[PDB]
């Protein structure tokens, strides 16, 4: 009845109806895994209860990519088409670039064959992996996150090789007008009235990478 | 059923040590050829600074020579120049010339027969049995010289380093039919070179292009040998990593199967005992 | 007789009997419930008979999503129009105690059996995750003064599961096309509840985890799913022969996977590279974007006709489309859309640039 | 390669979906053709007992036997999965009693126990419910005596007792080629032969998927058709020399141009042993 | 006369049209050499660069001021701004001089070139130094060569080459300093 | 090891000191507790272990903390039974370990 | 906070949390007992705390 | 598999640095001076961080 | 696995042993050739992971 | 020799045997790592083959002869 234990525990995290108060509740159960197996008993029990997964790989954590989100196995299909849409414009393109980087990094576990256009993918993915990872105990609001993923899914950051993006993210967060953050937060999405400002501000950046 | 995953671990671990041995073999043999390739690189520059470099010529009959390896542990080498053979033989055909495709090495006849068999005549094998020697090059050159083409193309991988293998076309032309014809720029750029031969220029250029073919074919079947050792080195360190990750996954599955079997046969005893007393 | 489902790997490799039973074997995250929603969105509209969706121990949020789908899609009509509705939900989802999950399959079966016997029409019983019925019985059976059997289950597993699953069959007076998800416990097909459940299903469609890890959706294992309609007496010889051809090529690729993992595609001979290339093309070609998966992907879902399945798969077996790369067969409807995606795939490889000027992003408009 | 004589218990063991039942039904179907040619005394009367099978499957087989005319000679003992576990424990035995009448009175009998690995489950249900202590995996230790009391009743009696016979065909379902399972390891030691069917041969084209390295018959070539003994005596050798030359050439390494023939000769034989669904030759 | 405008730099664009675009252009031996023919200069006084070659070794690439080639019309010396030359050499000795030091190498027969830039490319098969040859078995080798005289033109050519090679070895071993 | 924790607790709380402890080979403390919990007739858990593995190891490891009086730092040698970190004895050990120190040959 | 045991490698690379738990993956003859005795001597000499 | 003199100058300085760091992680221990003779040296933390 | 290689009888040549294999009981010329055949079969078994 | 260890070690070994066994097990530890390379006997490294033939010296040295106590 361990399945019933975890089921009657987690099933109370709902989004109630508009006649029952309109409240909500969000779970985050954390399952300890031994040697990364998804095929345990408790792991495959709680996966068939929870609405998604956030897989934290040991190998991605050992190589300094912290947080180590395995974006291949991590799916959450209730929150997609339910999220902040100004993120969701660039986030689908971000998903495609991360999936392409996963595929070409699996196809090149060692560097011997150079095609000079797949190297654009292998540059962009190691750029975006450096953009997404962050330091501990550091929350980032959605308006300072849409801009930092907007300025990396597009160009504006290929000038550094891979390294100083740890300075370049805080650089582009500092060097933009903080008036656009209020607009992108309150509007909800990247209007063309704000898309042209977002293309305008992103080219005058004093980027420390050269 | 727990005996399969232990003997599979036994198989994959010794395959891992086999490829960990053969990476040593190939990276060792890459170095003992490295004291000869730059020495065999000595005679490839004077002919090209003398004859020029004229590959894209409308020959009437041409012997393209794609030299390959012997043992098929290449790793991006044999099929590479197999596709390069048609890729440099297709841009050169425009008017329907005679083409005599020749492959050196046992892994040439296994691959070049599929794409170009009707223009395939000679397959020279066991050429890296002991080592590479110049009289072997003279003999294979003479066996090409029994026929009289208008040009030659030599497809071989230039060993620059242990990572880069750019295939090359070495060009050897027919002496009076095309070589002296292609030098006709405002007269002849060869006639400034004063001849010091016994007979006329027309039969010393025959000797010169036969020597050019023999030298460049020797250089081709030495550079392909050294890049073959380099590519077997680059392929045996991917089989070692592959038999490392496969061994890790099978060891994890052996541990999970071990725990499942001991838990199930313990549950068997407890269900046998508590249902008795 | 055939049931046309509009899924490629389903209609090709394990076609569903219209008067049979349909099984989905899934391992927590391979998508048996998304597959059964696409099977609803294809079948339960065209198949005009009544449908019964009995959720046995799955997520409650999916039950509410199905209710909000079947209200606004006209399947269930509320208010004064309750008579026009075509589905009846029986819901014993996983918050209910293991008494209640141990009988809600029987309730949905009784609602289906009244439509079979007395009404006399063809019923679509969509039992969601029938393994949870066995799980609820196993949780009860630890306390009923019984002895534990194999892995942890009931001593009375087989006759209980038979006493359910032999009701869901098509009599002389009515027909019940049963689509059942069967959750495998821990990717363990030797477990006695899926091992007993294999013997009761007419056309088993097993969903694997490894094929989902390559992103191929739906992650149907093409070499372990089968049917009884996959026989040349009921479907014609062309379909059966193309099915045996594609299974032959896939089995030969699954043989070659060990030598491919250790040595690579360089060591293999040219006919084996031909087999591997054909196998990768037909392995990606079983994937399609679903019409229910478009709520989290943006890709529009494609219904694939059976003639287009047989055309495309016969073509990639014989070699009419060997020039196309692997990615031209990934997430595509059928063989027209394969070459349509090969047109799109080629086109972007050069035209990638030239957006510097003639944009709206000057200041004054 | 595994010829079957009258008085032999021959095991038909496979994975979940191999040609197990269909290679058994062909033995029943062909006994319509032989018994319309052989005299009265050497007639084979098949009995197909179904243990734990789906009730729609048994209604398909009696649809098939009445479609070909095999129902004139066949008893069909159905213990469906609707029947309680004390019925499916019993139905291989009671099928044998209905078949042992033909061994009693000088005729020849044929019995096919379908899925004896479901008789052991229906014996596992009662023994775990009568409070008998479980042994292996849940089975009581006398599950060997469950089958040995049954399979050893199939015999060819002597000529004073009537001279009859009774050929068995137990059927065993493994999981993943797990021939080390507890129920299967009983029956492989009991029965005279073994016809082991593998699923990865079943999808490679080999239909019936007889894993010919692992299929043996202890009665051997003393009990086969005399014309096939002198001819196919090299057949099991020619398939034996097919496997190790195919176990070496899979890497794409090297050919010998004469062992290329012995791999080609076995390939004209591997495609020769395939047969259709309901075809008796 | 020269109606085929070939070349390595023209081969790139004629390779871009028929082969698929995914592959890099193959290389040519013109890309692996920098010392050219008509590149004017490369003399810089009395030291002209010498490219002494061999198929299995490189014995000299440093600069000399005199090289004497055993040409078929006789031994002739090469200076700094030498004539452009295509010379077939007799089996004999080449003379490497850098100045006050002099080293002599016996060559087996093979071509030798001078290009207009004053650089030399000495191209012989077996360039045996005189310290590793013997003066003992050369007379026995000529005694073998002055004995077998059959009627075949092939053997006549090989045997005459044997006589000339062994007699040149005798002349280049008896008069040594 | 509870006697060791008692003398360490007297050196921590009363003497106010910064105490070290050395639990010698914590897998054998796991094995001794597994023997006393198989002895009393409790149903054994996973691979062979006691059902009270986590709580009767946490009864030991949780008296080893810092206090406002003093501290106890314990240096426990850990041996992995089949050299497998999926085994429940090192899996229940390593959820308490803070710093590992590999000694090599 | 950190416990200065005095060794350079276990104070630099894998520091000893003061108040936490420490894992030794020792063996035989690798000097584990000498490591234990030096840890005791250093902590009792500097930090004023005993050992058990 | 290639040779000791094979690697570049950007790496072999780090080879020398690691081969002088790894021997520097050792320490004479005061409890082993009863049979090694050399007296031990208790090292502080800030000196370890700076000197490394 | 020897029976699948066709050797009838399928006697395992390595693990079949006896107490009558002492050279002071059966004479040395039997035990020498028996241990030689065992050594040759063991070398073939160690080699058939590379012959395969 | 790769698994069988004595936890006492060389501290109670016979001296004189301690002078030689430390080098013996060191060459044997190098041998067991250079083991499974004897099948590629044609490919030498001239030093790995020396320790390979010395491991073949010592491994065939330590054989006993069935109740022959030395
Ligand atoms: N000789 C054959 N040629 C072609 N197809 C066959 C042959 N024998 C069986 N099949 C096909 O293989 C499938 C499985 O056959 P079979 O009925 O023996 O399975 P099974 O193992 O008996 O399944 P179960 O044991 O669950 O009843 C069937 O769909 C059948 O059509
Ligand atoms: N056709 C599809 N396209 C994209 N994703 C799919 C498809 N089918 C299933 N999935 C993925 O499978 C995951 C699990 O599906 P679901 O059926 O909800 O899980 P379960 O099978 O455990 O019920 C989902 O997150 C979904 O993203
Ligand atoms: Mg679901
Ligand atoms: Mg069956």
């Amino acid at each position: 009845d361990v399945f019933y234990l975890h089921s009657r525990l987690l099933e109370r995290a709902a989004k109630l109806s508009k006649e029952l108060g309109g409240g909500s509740l969000t779970a985050f159960p954390v399952i300890e895994t031994q040697a990364g197996d998804v095929s345990a008993y408790i792991a495959t029990n709680v996966i068939s209860i929870t609405d998604g997964q956030i897989f934290l790989e040991t190998e991605l954590f050992y190589k300094g990519i912290r947080p180590a989100l395995n974006v291949g196995l991590s799916v959450s299909r209730v929150g997609s088409a339910a999220q902040f849409p100004g993120m969701k414009q660039v986030a689908g393109t971000l998903k495609l670039e991360l999936a392409q980087y996963r595929e070409v990094a699996a196809f090149a576990q060692f560097g011997s064959d150079l095609d000079a256009a797949t190297q654009y993918v292998l540059e962009r993915g190691a750029r975006l992996t450096e953009m997404l990872k962050q330091k501990q105990f550091a929350p980032i609001p959605i308006e300072r996150q849409t801009v930092a993923v907007y300025a990396a899914t597009k160009g504006f950051l290929d000038k550094v090789r891979v390294q100083d993006i740890v300075a370049a993210e805080e650089a582009v967060i500092s060097q933009v007008n903080p008036a656009v953050f209020k607009i992108l937060k309150a509007n909800g999405k990247i209007t063309p009235a704000l898309d042209a400002h977002l293309k305008a501000e992103l080219r005058k950046v004093k980027l420390p990478g050269a | 059923s727990n005996q399969a995953v232990k003997q599979r671990i036994r198989a994959i671990k010794n395959i891992g040590k086999i490829t960990k041995a053969m990476k040593m073999v190939a990276a060792s043999k890459m170095k003992n050829a490295q004291i000869a390739v730059e020495q065999s690189r000595g005679l490839v520059d004077p002919f090209v600074r003398l004859f020029g470099d004229f590959p894209a010529v409308n020959s009437n009959k041409s012997v393209v020579v794609a030299v390959t390896s012997d043992k098929g542990l290449c790793g991006g080498l044999n099929s590479n120049i197999t596709k390069y053979t048609r890729a440099t033989l297709a841009t050169t055909e425009s008017e329907g010339k005679d083409v005599v495709v020749v492959s050196i090495g046992d892994k040439g006849r296994s691959q070049l027969t599929r794409i170009e068999s009707q223009r395939y005549q000679l397959a020279i094998a066991d050429t890296y049995k002991v080592r590479v020697t110049f009289g072997q090059a003279s003999l294979i050159v003479e066996e090409l010289i029994k026929h009289n083409p208008q040009s030659y193309q030599i497809l071989f991988n230039k060993f620059r380093s242990a990572i880069s293998f750019k295939p090359t076309v070495a060009t050897i032309l027919s002496p009076d039919l095309l070589e002296k014809q292609l030098e006709d720029v405002t007269g002849n750029s060869l006639d400034a070179y004063d001849i010091e031969a016994s007979h006329e220029r027309s039969d010393v250029l025959r000797d010169l292009t036969e020597f050019h073919l023999g030298v460049t074919l020797y250089n081709a079947m030495l550079e392909n040998n050294c890049s073959e050792h380099a590519s077997r080195m680059s392929a045996m360190e991917n089989s070692t990593k592959s038999a490392g990750e496969m061994l890790g996954k099978l060891t994890l599955d052996y541990n999970r199967k071990r725990q499942a079997t001991i838990t199930t046969e313990l549950i068997e005893i407890i269900a046998g005992a508590s249902a008795l007393m | 007789e055939i049931l046309v489902t509009g899924i490629k790997v389903v209609d090709l490799l394990a076609p569903y009997q219209r008067g049979g039973k349909i099984g989905l074997f899934g391992g927590a995250g391979v998508g048996k419930t998304v597959l059964i929603m696409e099977l609803i969105n294809n079948v339960a509209k065209a198949h005009g008979g009544f449908s019964v969706f009995a959720g046995v121990g799955e997520r409650t949020r999916e039950g509410n999503d199905l209710y909000r789908e079947m209200i606004e899609s006209g399947v269930i009509k509320l208010g004064a129009e309750r008579g026009n509705s075509k589905c009846t939900l029986v819901y014993g989802q996983m918050n209910e105690p293991p008494g209640a999950r141990a009988r809600v399959a029987l309730t949905g079966l009784t609602v289906a059996e009244y439509f079979r016997d007395i009404e006399g029409q063809d019923v679509l019983l969509f039992v969601d995750n029938i393994f949870r019925f066995t799980q609820a019985n196993s949780e009860v059976s630890a306390l009923l003064g019984r002895i534990p059997s194999a892995v942890g289950y009931q001593p009375t597993l087989a006759t209980d599961l038979g006493g359910l699953q032999e009701r869901i069959t098509t009599t002389t007076k009515g027909s019940i096309t049963s689509v059942q998800a069967v959750y495998v416990p821990a990717d363990d097909l030797t477990d006695p509840a899926p091992a007993t459940t294999f013997a009761h299903l007419d056309a088993t469609t097993v969903l694997s985890r490894s094929i989902a890890e390559l992103g191929i959706y739906p992650a149907v294992d093409p070499l372990d799913s089968t049917s009884r309609m996959l026989n040349p007496n009921v479907i014609g010889a062309e379909h059966y022969n193309v099915a045996r051809g594609v299974q032959k090529v896939l089995q030969d690729y699954k043989n070659l996977q060990d030598i491919i993992a250790i040595l690579g595609m360089d060591e293999l001979s040219e006919e084996d590279k031909l087999t591997v290339a054909r196998a990768r093309k037909i392995q990606r070609f079983l994937s399609q974007p679903f019409q229910v998966a478009e709520v989290f992907t943006g890709t529009p879902g494609k219904y694939v006709d059976l003639a287009d399945t047989i055309s495309g798969f016969q073509g990639v077996l014989t070699g009419k489309y060997d020039d196309l790369p692997e990615m031209a067969f990934y997430m595509v409807g059928d063989i027209k859309e394969v070459k349509e995606k090969a047109d799109k795939m080629a086109k972007d490889i050069a035209s990638r640039k030239e957006a510097d000027n003639k944009k709206v992003s000057e200041e004054l408009k | 390669l595994v010829p079957i004589g009258r008085g032999q218990r021959e095991l038909i063991i496979g994975d979940r979906q191999t040609g197990k039942t269909a290679v058994a039904i062909d033995a029943i179907i062909h006994q319509k053709n032989c018994n319309e040619q052989v005299p009265k005394a050497q007639r084979v009367y098949c009995v197909y007992v179904a243990v734990g099978q789906k009730r729609s499957t048994v209604a398909q087989l009696v649809k098939l036997f009445t479609q070909t005319g095999a129902m004139r000679y066949t008893i069909m003992v159905s213990a469906t999965a609707s029947d309680a576990a004390p019925l499916q424990f019993l139905a291989p035995y009671s099928g044998c009693a209905m078949a042992e009448y033909f061994r009693d009175t000088g005729k020849h009998g044929l019995i096919i126990y379908d899925d004896l690995s479901k008789q052991s489950v229906a014996y596992r249900q009662m023994s775990l419910l009568l409070r008998r202590p479980p042994g292996r995996e849940a089975f009581p230790g006398d599950v060997f005596y469950l089958h040995s009391r049954l399979l050893e009743r199939a015999a060819k009696l002597s000529k004073e007792l009537g001279g009859g016979s009774l050929t068995a065909f137990p059927v065993i379902e493994t999981q993943a080629g797990d021939v080390s399972a507890y129920i299967a390891t009983n029956v492989i030691s009991i029965t005279d032969g073994q016809i082991f069917l593998e699923t990865e041969l079943f999808y490679k084209g080999i239909r019936p998927a007889l894993n010919v390295g692992l299929s043996v018959s202890r009665v051997g070539s003393a009990a086969q058709f005399p014309g096939m003994k002198q001819v196919a005596g090299t057949l099991k050798l020619e398939l034996a020399q097919y496997r190790e030359v195919a176990a070496f050439a899979q890497f794409g390494s090297d050919l010998d141009a004469a062992t290329q023939y012995v791999l080609e000769r076995g390939a004209r034989l591997t495609e020769m042993l395939k047969q259709k669904q309901f075809a008796p030759i | 006369e020269a109606a085929a405008p070939a070349g390595p730099k023209e081969f790139t664009e004629v390779w871009n049209k028929k082969a698929p675009s995914t592959l890099i252009v193959p290389e040519f031996p013109s890309n692996y050499t920098a010392v050219k023919a008509v590149g004017e200069g490369q003399v810089h006084g009395d030291a002209f660069p010498v490219n002494f070659y061999t198929p299995h070794s490189i014995l000299s690439q440093a600069q000399k001021d005199t090289v004497v080639l055993p040409g078929v019309d006789g031994y002739f010396g090469v200076k700094a701004s030498h004539v452009p030359t295509i010379a077939q050499l007799k089996p004999g000795v080449v003379e490497l001089h850098s100045g006050a030091e002099s080293e002599k190498f016996f060559v087996s027969g093979g071509f030798a070139f001078v290009h207009p830039n004053g650089v030399t490319d000495i191209c012989v098969l077996e360039a045996a130094t005189l310290d590793q040859v013997d003066p003992a078995a050369v007379k026995s080798a000529l005694a073998a060569a002055s004995a077998a005289q059959p009627t075949d033109e092939f053997e006549q050519a090989a045997n005459r080459a044997a006589i000339e090679l062994y007699s040149a070895l005798e002349s280049a071993v008896e008069a040594k300093a």
